[PDB]
């Protein structure tokens, strides 16, 4: 428990760092000194001065999104794995695993995969069919926006 | 004379300017009632790779 | 100038000027500033001067102690003695320490930062003997014999003070892998010294070569 | 105008020929500069100096074994010798290391600021003690006045090098004909003498 | 399908790189580089070499995909121990009903088989073990570079210059954050890195662990 | 003891993870012959195993249920009940090379910046400089002080902004 | 010699050397005094 309350540290403290930083130099910067002029939402000065792609104001609030999402999954990710070994009485696979990242990729999400990914197997199909074919319509709307 | 002399450093205040509390050397100086005479030259480029401008008498002051 | 450390070419640049046991022994050049050259000739001198006095108690006594007059213990374990005595006086001792010196320290710092600066009515009437002559080297501290001109007997102070400083290095270590006396050491190099040294017994290095 | 080691190649530039024991070698270019020329010119000479010196104390010893003296062979002679002694190992590196360090550090001082161990500071010694070249004191490591003469002096220069170049060479020779034979260099000889035309390094069952 | 895609970014990039309808001069501009600028609603990756940053991303899905062809065919239909009743595959032969749906590529190939390297650690596969979870952070590290623009980091490194001027301790090399085709090709690089050797141990940890 | 953990040398798991780690070698020793290379290595690992769960409890370390050692910070219970090797000691191990890192290359910063084209001095580095001044930084807490007394540590406000 | 010695005094080369040093002492530095965690 110790490692992830120091983990979600980083998320919080450089989140707002991207936060801060598009908010402070809103209204300059040495590479654009008058971005007030342009607005808040601009895509970029041109190639000049070496390139200036993603300065303005909405492209930090759009990396930080980013970080947003990373920072609240590792904040979730030990909230479930926690209290899994709890009801399932297991308490010793949190302490013992949750100390190298391998028991988190092992343990929570290879192993608590197995009935969610039999939703709709080519034998039958159970009530889980609905989460297995979402669980997929994830990871492709995922996909797409890259 | 109108303004600083030959090869003197100055130190810059235009709040715009890369080079901003900084010292160049004053390559030239115009005396024609131009309003940005003051030619000066730094030893680091700015970001597009100009390493002069001409600025003003008001924006250049003595060094440190 | 005194001689210098290196007999060859090592040219120092700024212990030229005059100072006390000056010998050019200052590669790391940490004397550079003058402000605080001034600070650390201080403390070569409270560290010479403690370093002696607390270097008889270790020397003088086992002396008499290695030939059978005394029976006092080693500087090693003289802490432990001492509390477990009935009459004793447990440690209220570290602190006693600290408010005693922290009194007169003080007193010290607040010179070498305004020199001869006790004032006139501070102290009850001593207020004129407590005043120096030069930082470190205060006047009516001394009884005799302090008003020759040719006043460097000086570097006397400084080299005894410096060899004191390598003793007390060498006792603690000497006493943390020999395991006895310094002066008990000392009758081993003379009676056995091949064998009795840093090398081979003092596991000062990894040497097991048994061959 | 001199001999050269091949003949009619042309000797480097910075190769004048008034160091002794110049035949113009250095392809790799070593010694162009002049504060490296003043380093292996006194390199060469420790490299020699130590060879002679040792390579002497081989043979003394390699002799006296075969004539019927107790000594050893010159590998696994510290390994025998140091079982038997009251000096344990660790008390004699440190003897050794100790005691070269002031001369191999008052040497070095002399390389990097000629005259300047002369000054007096050690012992009231002024006028010995510091150097008439490089790598040639003098003073107090020549009581003899065997170099109180520049025509006499050149000369030596150059069979102190000759012979210790040769000498270096011999000790190169000892550790490689003791790994094919694992014999003394002397009886090495003795074999070459007897039937010289079948012992040789073909022979060895080495090398091949 | 993933190869007359990827000959159509490859070969749109060579015929409309001397001129398009958008850029009538490209040449003048060059093979690389990043933009002609933000008019005409955007000009951005119009160059041929990143046609070629792009292509690459679809061989990497083409050919990933003719390797996931090769080994659960293989696996099921192919190799196998042979007993006396005819021959045991090793995954019993399911890739006639599985790969159908996606579902089976991701439940019984990737599922599955990453049985072997994930309880690889405490045996001779532990290297396996460990570069693929490293092979993961170097591809989501290009995630950074592919998305984000070197417009945020000048600026960032300007307050970083700050500080570093603060203590008189900054470099005569200004620091400038990468150029827009360096951020690019850095990403496709650590991308593939990623993608490609975190199959060279799901297989070699599978295969030779047999089954 | 504190933060109820056992110290390791009591604890039962300790002793059942040394025998587990070394019944693999055991196991793994069957195959091969006394005399070979094999055996050699496999019987250093059994040594160096043996060695390193001893040191650690002759250490006074502290091993939780899982049995595994645990780890104190504050210097308060560190010093308190004798575990200041562990972190405390350590964070003045580092300092005192980071630090060294900073003094040195600080120095070598300003001093190549006094000459004529200083770009030069940064790829092509004066390595007869940079040894020396990588050799006088033992003593970087001193020079450290004696530059923030002074006041020529940082500047002031000759500096670019960018409003 | 002297362009030699300038080509060695590049920034990779000095590195090279460098990462040599750091890399082998602390590799030896753990192949004796194997297992450090606690520092006595
Ligand atoms: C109001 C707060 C006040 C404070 C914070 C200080 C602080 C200080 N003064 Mg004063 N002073 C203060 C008021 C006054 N001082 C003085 C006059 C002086 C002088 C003349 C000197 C100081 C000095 C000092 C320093 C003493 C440090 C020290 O040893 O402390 C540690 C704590 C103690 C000494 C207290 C110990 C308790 C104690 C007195 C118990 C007494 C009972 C006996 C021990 C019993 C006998 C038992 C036997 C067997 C041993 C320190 C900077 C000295 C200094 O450094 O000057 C530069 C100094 O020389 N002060 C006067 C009169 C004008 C004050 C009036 O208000
Ligand atoms: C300033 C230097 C100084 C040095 C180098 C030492 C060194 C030593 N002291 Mg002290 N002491 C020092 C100052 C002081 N000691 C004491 C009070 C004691 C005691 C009461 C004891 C020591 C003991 C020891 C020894 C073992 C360390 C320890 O605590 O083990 C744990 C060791 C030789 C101990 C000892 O003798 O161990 C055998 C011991 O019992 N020292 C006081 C105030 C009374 C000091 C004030 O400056
Ligand atoms: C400077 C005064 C000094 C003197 C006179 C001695 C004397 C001695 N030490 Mg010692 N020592 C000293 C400082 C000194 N030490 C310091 C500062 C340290 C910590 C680095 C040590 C650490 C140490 C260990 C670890 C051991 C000794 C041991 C010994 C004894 C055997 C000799 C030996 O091992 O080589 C001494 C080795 C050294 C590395 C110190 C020599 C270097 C000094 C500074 C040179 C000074 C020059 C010259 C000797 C001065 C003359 C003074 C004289 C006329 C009074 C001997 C009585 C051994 C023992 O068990 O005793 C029986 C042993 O195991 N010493
Ligand atoms: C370490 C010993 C050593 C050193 C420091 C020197 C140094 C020098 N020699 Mg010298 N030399 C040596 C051994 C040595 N020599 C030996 C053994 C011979 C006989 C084979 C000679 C024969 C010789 C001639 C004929 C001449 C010199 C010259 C020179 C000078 C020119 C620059 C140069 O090449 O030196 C730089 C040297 C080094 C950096 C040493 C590098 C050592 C390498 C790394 C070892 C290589 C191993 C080798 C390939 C295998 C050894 C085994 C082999 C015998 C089979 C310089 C003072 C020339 C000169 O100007 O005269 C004064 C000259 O004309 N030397
Ligand atoms: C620097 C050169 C050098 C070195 C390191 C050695 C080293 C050694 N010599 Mg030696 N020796 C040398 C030159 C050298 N020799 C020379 C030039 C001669 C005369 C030509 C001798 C004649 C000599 C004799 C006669 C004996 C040694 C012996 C020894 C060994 C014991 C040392 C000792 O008694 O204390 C040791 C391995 C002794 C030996 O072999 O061990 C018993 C021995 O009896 N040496
Ligand atoms: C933010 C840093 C931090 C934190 C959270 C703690 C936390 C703690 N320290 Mg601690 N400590 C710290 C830094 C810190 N320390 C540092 C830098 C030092 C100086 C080396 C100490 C020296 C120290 C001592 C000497 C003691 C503690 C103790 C304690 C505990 C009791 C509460 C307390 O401090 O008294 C209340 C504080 C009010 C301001 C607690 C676990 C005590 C302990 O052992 O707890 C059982 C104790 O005796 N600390
Ligand atoms: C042989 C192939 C090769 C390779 C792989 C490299 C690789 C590199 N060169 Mg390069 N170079 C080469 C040939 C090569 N070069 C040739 C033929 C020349 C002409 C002589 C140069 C001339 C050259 C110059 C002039 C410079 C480089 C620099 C660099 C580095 C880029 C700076 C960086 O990212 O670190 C950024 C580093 C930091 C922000 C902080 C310092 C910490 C570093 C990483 C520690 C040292 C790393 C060490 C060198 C790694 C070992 C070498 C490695 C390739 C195995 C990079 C390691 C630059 C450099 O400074 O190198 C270090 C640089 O200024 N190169
Ligand atoms: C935050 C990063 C971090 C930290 C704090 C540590 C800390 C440590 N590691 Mg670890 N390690 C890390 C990252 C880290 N590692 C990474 C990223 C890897 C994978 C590349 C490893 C792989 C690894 C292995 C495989 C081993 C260690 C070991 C060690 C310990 C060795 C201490 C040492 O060198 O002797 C002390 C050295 C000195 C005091 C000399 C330095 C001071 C100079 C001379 C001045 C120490 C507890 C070793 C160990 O004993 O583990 C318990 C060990 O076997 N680590
Ligand atoms: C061959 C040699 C030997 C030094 C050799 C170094 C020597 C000889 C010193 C040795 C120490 C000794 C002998 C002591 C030994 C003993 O102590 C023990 C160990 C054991 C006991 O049993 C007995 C005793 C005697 C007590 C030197 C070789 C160097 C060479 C060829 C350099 C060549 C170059 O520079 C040039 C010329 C120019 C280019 O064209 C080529 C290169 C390559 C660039
Ligand atoms: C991060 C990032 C940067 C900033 C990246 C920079 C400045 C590169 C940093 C390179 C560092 C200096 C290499 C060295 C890294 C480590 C220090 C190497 C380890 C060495 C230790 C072992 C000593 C951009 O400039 C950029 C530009 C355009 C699109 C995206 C990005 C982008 O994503
Ligand atoms: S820097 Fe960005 S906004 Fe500007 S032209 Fe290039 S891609 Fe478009």
């Amino acid at each position: 428990d110790f490692l992830v309350h120091h983990a979600i540290a980083l998320g919080l403290h450089t989140t707002t760092l991207i936060l801060v930083k598009g908010a402070l130099d809103a209204r300059g910067s040495k590479l654009m000194p008058d971005k007030k002029d342009f607005g808040y939402s601009f895509p970029c000065d041109g190639p000049g001065r070496g390139g200036t792609c993603d300065i303005s104001a909405y492209d930090a609030f759009y990396l930080a999104v980013f970080w947003m999402l990373n920072t609240i999954g590792w904040v979730t990710f030990y909230w479930h794995w926690k209290h899994l070994t709890l009801w399932q009485g297991n308490v010793s696979q949190f302490d013992e695993s949750s100390t190298y990242l391998m028991g988190w990729l092992r343990d929570y999400l290879w192993l608590n995969s197995s009935q969610l990914i039999n939703g709709y197997n080519p034998f039958g199909m159970n009530s889980l069919s609905v989460w297995a074919w979402t669980f997929l319509f994830g990871h492709l709307v995922y996909a797409t926006g890259f | 004379e109108i303004g600083p002399k030959r090869g003197s450093l100055v130190k810059v205040l235009r709040p715009e300017s890369y080079w901003y509390n900084q010292v160049g050397k004053v390559v030239s100086v115009d005396q024609s009632g131009i309003r940005y005479p003051v030619v000066v030259r730094f030893e680091n480029q700015n970001y597009a790779g100009v390493s002069t401008n001409n600025y003003a008498l008001d924006e250049i002051e003595e060094v440190k | 100038d005194r001689p210098l450390w290196y007999p060859g070419a090592t040219p120092p640049a700024h212990l030229d000027g005059s100072m006390l046991g000056d010998y050019g022994f200052d590669p790391l050049r940490l004397g550079t500033n003058p402000d605080r050259m001034k600070w650390f000739r201080e403390a070569e001198l409270t560290n010479g001067r403690w370093a002696m006095a607390a270097v008889v108690g270790i020397l003088f006594t086992d002396v008499f102690t290695s030939i059978g007059l005394v029976g006092l213990p080693k500087w090693w374990e003289a802490g432990a003695q001492t509390y477990p005595i009935d009459n004793q006086t447990l440690r209220t001792l570290a602190i006693i320490e600290f408010l005693l010196f922290g009194w007169v320290e003080t007193k010290r710092l607040y010179d070498l930062r305004n020199p001869g600066s006790q004032g006139d009515g501070s102290f009850l009437g001593i207020t004129d003997g407590l005043k120096g002559t030069e930082n470190g080297y205060p006047g009516g501290i001394f009884d005799p014999l302090g008003y020759s001109k040719t006043s460097p007997e000086k570097l006397d102070e400084l080299q005894n003070g410096r060899l004191a400083m390598l003793a007390f290095l060498g006792f603690a270590s000497t006493a943390a892998v020999n395991g006895q006396g310094p002066i008990e050491s000392l009758q081993t190099h003379l009676a056995d010294p091949f064998h009795v040294t840093f090398a081979t017994n003092g596991v000062s290095i990894p040497h097991f070569t048994e061959f | 105008d001199r001999p050269l080691w091949s003949p009619g190649s042309e000797p480097p530039a910075w190769l004048d020929g008034s160091l002794a024991g110049d035949y113009g070698f250095d392809p790799l270019h070593l010694s162009e500069e002049p504060e490296m020329r003043k380093w292996m010119v006194q390199a060469e000479l420790v490299h020699c100096r130590w060879a002679m010196l040792g390579v002497a104390g081989i043979l003394f010893t390699s002799i006296g074994a075969k004539a019927g003296g107790n000594f050893p062979d010159w590998y696994d002679a510290g390994k025998e010798l140091q079982k038997n002694s009251d000096i344990p190992l660790g008390s004699l590196i440190f003897t050794e290391l100790l005691l070269f360090g002031w001369v191999e550090t008052k040497r070095l001082y002399d390389l990097r600021n000629p005259g300047s161990q002369g000054d007096g500071s050690f012992l009231g010694i002024t006028d010995g003690l510091k150097g008439k070249e490089n790598g040639y004191p003098g003073g107090l490591f020549d009581p003899m006045g065997m170099s109180k003469n520049e025509a006499s002096f050149k000369e030596a220069k150059q069979k102190e090098v000759k012979n210790g170049r040769l000498a270096m060479l011999a000790f190169v020779g000892f550790i490689a004909q003791h790994h094919a034979t694992h014999k003394s260099p002397i009886d090495n000889l003795l074999d070459h003498v007897a039937d010289p035309f079948h012992v040789t390094f073909a022979t060895n069952g080495v090398s091949i | 399908f993933t190869i007359h895609v990827t000959v159509l970014i490859l070969l749109k990039g060579v015929l409309f790189a001397r001129s398009s309808r958008l850029i009538p001069d490209k040449a003048n501009l060059g093979f690389r580089f990043p933009c002609d600028g933000p008019g005409r609603g955007g000009t951005c990756q119009v160059s041929a070499w990143d046609h070629v940053f792009l292509g690459l991303f679809w061989m990497y899905n083409s050919l990933s995909i003719v390797i996931f062809h090769f080994s659960w065919k293989m696996q099921s239909d192919v190799w196998g121990t042979v007993t006396d009743s005819g021959v045991s595959h090793i995954t019993g032969g399911n890739f006639a009903q599985s790969a159908n749906t996606i579902n089976g590529w991701l439940r019984d190939f990737l599922w599955a088989q990453s049985s072997q390297v994930i309880q690889s650690y405490g045996s001779a596969l532990s290297a396996y073990g460990l570069m693929f979870l490293g092979a993961h952070f170097v591809w989501a590290f290009s995630l950074m570079f592919l998305f984000s623009g070197r417009g945020y980091w000048q600026e960032l490194i300007e307050s970083i210059v700050w500080a570093h001027n603060k203590l008189r301790v900054a470099p005569s090399i200004q620091p400038r954050a990468l150029s827009i085709t360096q951020g690019r090709a850095v990403g496709v690089a650590h991308y593939l890195l990623g993608g490609i050797a975190t199959t060279w141990s799901f297989f070699l940890a599978r295969i030779i662990a047999v089954g | 003891d504190i933060a109820g953990l056992t110290p390791c040398s009591e604890s039962k798991a300790y002793n059942k993870l040394e025998r587990k780690e070394l019944k693999v070698l055991d196991k793994r020793l069957k195959q091969y012959e006394p005399g070979s290379a094999p055996y050699l290595a496999l019987q250093a690992t059994k040594e160096r195993t043996e060695n390193r769960f001893k040191t650690y409890a002759k250490q006074g370390l502290l091993c939780g249920n899982d049995g595994l050692p645990h780890l104190i910070s504050d210097p308060g219970l560190a010093l308190r009940f004798n575990h200041a090797g562990e972190v405390f000691i350590p964070t003045f191990g580092f300092l005192y090379v980071a630090g060294y890192i900073g003094h040195v290359g600080r120095q070598y910063i300003i001093l190549s910046k006094e000459d004529a084209k200083p770009t030069d001095k940064e790829i092509i580095l004066d390595v007869p400089l940079a040894l020396k001044l990588a050799f006088q930084g033992w003593a970087w807490p001193l020079a450290s002080i004696q530059e923030l007394r002074n006041g020529s540590l940082l500047e002031k406000d000759e500096n670019i902004t960018v409003s | 010699m002297k362009d030699f010695t300038t080509y060695l005094s590049t920034a990779p080369v000095v590195g090279l050397g460098w990462a040599i040093f750091t890399s082998g002492l602390l590799i030896e530095i753990n192949r004796f005094f194997p297992d450090p965690l606690v520092f006595s």
